[PDB]
């Protein structure tokens, strides 16, 4: 059952680590396989398995939860992408999103 | 060894309280209210706009009278607004300009501001009266006992009873281990329960200062906090973009509301009249309006093209206000 | 140091010895408490406009 | 028999949960190996006629999904030894984001 | 006790470039019965003391500003770093957020 | 014989169906070990009297293929171990490419 | 010895008018003080924190030599290696300031 | 069974074009012109210097007089120009402020524009519009005129295509290139033409019967310009791979590779000189490099620009060289 | 697409039936062409100012 | 291949000079030199700043009288200076806006500027000419007389021009990068030019050809100077050090660096006597080195951007720096 | 190229066949002809303000 | 004569001051003379304050 797997998260803050979202993308095969309930198959629901897909997020806020039922249903992190640049009267916004490849 | 043994009573201590709040239990909120017919849709509208603030709107607070309301502003000015007419009652400028809340006396005849200057000042309506100094860190909130007592909370991560005549601190508030963002007094003003940055809500007893009841569970800074009319509850926001219901007498969290999509802090909340309807202002630029009693969604306000900072509920309940960074008021119904 | 954890075991011991409720009565008085005065509450069931302050 | 390929995506964003979008997926490296593990989907449009074992940096994929080709390397004896994302930028704003996969033999 | 853990600080920098690194506090993020085997007594629990064990949580730092004093707690105590992602954007100030991510 | 090599590249962009274009490939590391590793592909325009053994940074590749100088290291006993995107803007993108014993 | 070191340098580029070469202000070199002579002996310029005791980490040092793989290759033949890289880069003619990190694990 | 059979000959023909080229190959321009006394240092100067242009200038075209020559600038004008006197013949407005290519009729009477419009205008002298050539799905990355009732273009939709300005139909359509059509250029009877593209490759196509000929291969990226030799027998193309290559008729196939170190960029325009002896390039780098076509030896360069160079063109007569770029300034050289 | 493949086809028929020359031949015509007009070039023979329009 | 063994026997005799050159180092400058009693500390101060350069002046060159200099500015402006009355002697506007440096005839008569535009032009003070043929852009120029002046480009090549017509007497070639610099020797039979390719080259004017090759820089030569007697020259670089090499001895003999100097110098100039040398830096400084101690003997800060060029009178009595801010500052 | 490589031989055995001369002498050299002129050198010995120009 | 920048300075009277500078070393000047009386050396890094 060889696949791959990639999470990440769009932070955007005006101070810890704040995640709004965990987008998970892979093939639906394994993605469903490796968490469970937690998926929000809302905007991607009827995709068949085997058959990839980008369009599924996590119901938690934790990003190292998700890190973890992947290292114990098989996967490890073989690389991440950070990309982070940047409307109010004084302050502006600041828009992060960082990408995490999980392996076989 | 011996701050270890002290440590492990504490933590000890802690399990010994989680094994109680679980064992009172039995059932939730959301199963005894299902039976209850939902509010549905109630539409509401922009009834009147307020105009003439320079900057972002950090604070408003209500009248007792259900009429008048002052708000606070980043240029350095608070306006006390007719709610009727939109007459601007009173323009006074302030010494500084970063000021992030304000509070109304219930008998109208004095308000109070503050901020990052770290002072509380106590306006008469009837210039600068008191500046209540000795707040090691900046003014969250504050609100009005009556005009000769004022309870406040600070980044300093303590709260305080204030005496205003003679300007001392006369009850000092202690136990939070981060900055104090809220705070709402009960209806016979003997208690008031207060939010902070330890993602903790804690009530308090005013007259003996100590705390008494703790409340956890939320994952973030609790930026908001009101109590329900009845004083056996209260409301928290947060910036984990869930509202938390607590029981003083069940001593937990009853229930949580949130929906998807919606991943923004939460600036304000406030109660209808009846309690049945929970008002939360977002960083998303809308206020939803939540079943108290369901967790669901029953209708949503956008009126403003910025985050809403602040909200107010009327005591006679028929006027729901925002306010927002954009400069604009608005009164819903 | 060790005055702080002190101070804060003889808190959390307060905050355990307390009378508590069970939820199903609570929820029940709450509920309760919403319907009472689910009349009195403008912003549930709307007012006529002559009745209406922002008319 | 043993080699290196890179692949990626350019992002084009413009401003909150946005997904992953992809438009194209590039596949860079030498072509004997490129042709190998995708077979027919590579689109030689852009330049079809560079003789085997000879390097390219021109192809890309039929298919709009990273993993789909992820998965045919991983299964074609590939291995991702690292990864770099390069993303910089009347009223709204543009966002141009580049990423890069690399795969070894 | 298998897991994922990752530490994190924020940079701020002024121009007006020998300056070395600016280390403020470091952010440790995780699951909190993990974070305090690996950190003990050092991490502050003073954002979210309440958490309760096996609970993942976002909110602690370290009473002390060494990233590789940190490392190395983790490098005997059985931690690998796999990851890092820097999110560095901008008379204004500089603002850089890196990020470490520590496997098992 | 074991040593450090780094390449890296910058991207040239300018305001999607445009390519990687790499306009020159930059060698840097020992002066000993480029010379083994890329034979006479270098170009040693820059950096021509460099004694062996002496460290430089100057050296770039007759040739404009990432990924034909990725593969002579790949068997000339090279392995990737890291890489850094630095791109900032007309678009200047600079990443680099670390390979170890 | 178990131990992280932890090396980077300021890249300063500038250009109106690509030929620019790697070019490196100074290397800064981020660690235990212990372990920071163990590798780099008398090459290390501790000249902004000469007092600290050994085993206290610290990070304040820099190379009097300026050659990126010069340091790697002296830690490759200590017993150490590459564990994680970060670069975090920012910007008439103007000018621009690159910063990249290098971790360095056991 | 038919499936079969049609997909190996193709494989074959492709192995037997390769194997015949090879086999054509005994030696190598640049082996024959070794023992060639070099040209040498063949100097230009400005003289001319061509203002009121406000935006980025993507295209010139000359005239058959040596004497006027037309613009192609992004602020939405095609400006007629005088180049003895520097004065301003012509200010015509364009409706789409997006022109990739310019095009001067032979007998003067007409201009024709186009670029992201997909749409070749061809403007009467004798200044409104007369004609619309639509149809091409493409941005219009080249046009010239066979004469005043036929021009030929070139688009990003990958075909070429042969207009009847009279009807505004197209007669011949050009369907063998596999990516954009960057540039194309008429040999000296008309008859035949060549054309780059952004699939690495050159085409010569039949204006008469329609259909690609022969493809030349080499470039290793998109191929922006292009321009025959004068005899016709032979064509230099420019490249984004910073290269310029010669590519023989007769002999189909690569003649000479024109390339320096240190010269990292993309080559907008390419002309020969009228003897064909010396073949300008304008490059991304703000320079215009003068090559020895045959020692591959480049004798000279035209830096007078700001910004990159668009364009190029040459004389009929061959007396002078003239440079667009973005710098809004035209340039011609002696 | 096999009617499409088959015009490809005959596309490849035509560039292989051809009568090719030796590049050594191609050389030697260009590079006498540019000899025979290399009077005629004046970017490489500059010529008289009155014959330069622009000096 | 062939190209293998032209590499290996090219290597091998860089091995040979190597060695001859180490067995000629008996000892060091620094060594002979450490009982000389140092310069000590020697104050200078702004005494005169040329205002009216509207951009960043990216060449100076002074007069043989010691009295008129010449600048170049990045607003297409060449203005003399008269340093002593800080009055404008002439204001020539330029054609091209880039300008990478500028000339003054010894004799007084003429004035050389160039840049990006490839040319060299001769402006006549009482344009003239424009010597092209350069494939790569100007970066220096020096006059040997009113009708020869000695170029340096970007094409790697140096050149020897006759003012009057022609052009190119004498072309020098050999060196692997672009050449930012050259100075002159005293008497102008030769000349060293630093390049991009880290090594300085003396040249033969009359006989045009490469005599020896200096190395040792790390980085690019972005500025030559011959000490007073012509046996010795001081290089400037991007590696931040100053480097003094010797003629007779064909190898370096001193470095000059600081640890807290990280940065690249854009001009070197000796001292009438040559005890000091004068590197304009980009951290906006001008450091004074010692020439036979190595040690800094001082600093002049008198600018809010880099220093891009210097200058030293004949006659020594004042020092002039360059920069990118609009201002020129004279210094002693 | 081979043509390229091959004249920077030629010149490398010139640059070798030089009469080479000793540190210590060329040091001592120039050593000395610095303290002949470092009176004549205003920069290192300061002159009076009366015979300054830039005063 | 202070080679780096000039991070604090002190009066000690009408005729003396004591700097401290960026070099890494400290001074006591005679302001009529405008010479350095007595040089403070040891500081391994850049001088702050006095």
């Amino acid at each position: 059952r060889s696949g791959y797997i990639t999470i990440g998260y769009r932070g955007s803050y005006t101070k810890f680590r704040r995640v709004a979202r965990i987008t998970v993308c892979g093939k639906t095969s394994l993605a469903k396989e490796v968490f469970g309930d937690t998926l929000n198959e809302s905007r991607d629901p009827d995709r068949p398995p085997e058959r990839y897909t980008s369009r599924y997020y996590l119901k938690f806020n934790f990003l190292e939860q998700a890190f973890d039922k992947l290292s114990e249903s098989g996967f490890h992190m073989v690389a991440c992408s950070s990309t982070g640049t940047c409307d109010q009267s004084e302050d502006k916004i600041w828009t992060s999103y960082t990408e995490y490849v999980f392996c076989r | 060894s011996e701050l270890d043994q002290l440590r492990q009573e504490a933590e000890q201590l802690k399990n010994q309280i989680r094994d109680a709040r679980k064992a009172c239990a039995d059932a939730t909120l959301s199963q005894i209210t299902n039976n209850i017919d939902p509010v549905g849709r109630i539409q509401m509208r922009t009834r009147r706009t307020l105009r003439g603030h320079l900057a972002k709107i950090y604070a408003m607070h209500w009248g007792t009278d259900s009429r008048l309301l002052v708000s606070a502003s980043q240029d350095g000015k608070l306006i006390i607004w007719d709610s009727y007419t939109t007459n601007k009652v009173h323009a006074i400028p302030l010494r500084s300009s970063w000021v992030m809340t304000c509070a109304y006396a219930p008998s109208g005849n004095y308000v109070a501001c503050g901020g990052l200057d770290n002072i509380c000042s106590i306006y008469n309506l009837k210039r600068v009266s008191r500046e209540l100094a000795g707040h090691t860190g900046y003014l969250s909130c504050c609100r009005f006992l009556d005009d000769n007592q004022i309870v406040t909370s600070s980044g300093d991560t303590t709260c305080a009873l204030w005496d205003i005549e003679t300007g001392q601190q006369t009850t000092t508030f202690t136990g939070h281990t981060g900055d104090v963002m809220s705070l709402s007094l009960a209806p016979d003003t003997r208690l008031f329960v207060s939010g902070a940055c330890d993602a903790s809500a804690k009530l308090w007893d005013v007259r003996e200062g100590m705390c008494r009841q703790t409340f956890t569970g939320h994952e973030s800074d609790i930026n908001a906090i009101c109590f329900f009319p009845n004083g056996n509850a209260f409301a928290t926001g947060s910036d984990d973009a869930t509202c938390r219901l607590f029981d003083l007498r069940a001593d937990q969290e009853l229930m949580t509301y949130s929906h998807d999509n919606i991943i923004c802090g939460i600036t304000s909340v406030s109660f209808s009249k009846s309690g049945r309807l929970l008002l939360a202002g977002y960083d998303d630029f809308n206020c939803n309006v939540w079943d108290a009693l369901k967790a669901d969604r029953a209708g949503v306000l956008a009126g403003h093209d910025n985050r809403v900072s602040c909200l107010g509920v009327t005591d006679d309940g028929m006027a729901v206000a925002t306010g927002s960074w954009d400069s604009f008021l608005k009164i819903w119904n | 140091s060790i005055a702080q954890a002190r101070k804060l075991v003889e808190q959390l011991k307060m905050e355990a010895n307390i009378d508590r409720i069970k939820v199903s009565k609570a929820a029940a008085d709450l509920m309760a408490y919403c319907e009472a005065h689910a009349k009195e509450d403008p912003l549930l069931t709307p007012v006529p406009a002559s009745e209406n302050p922002f008319r």
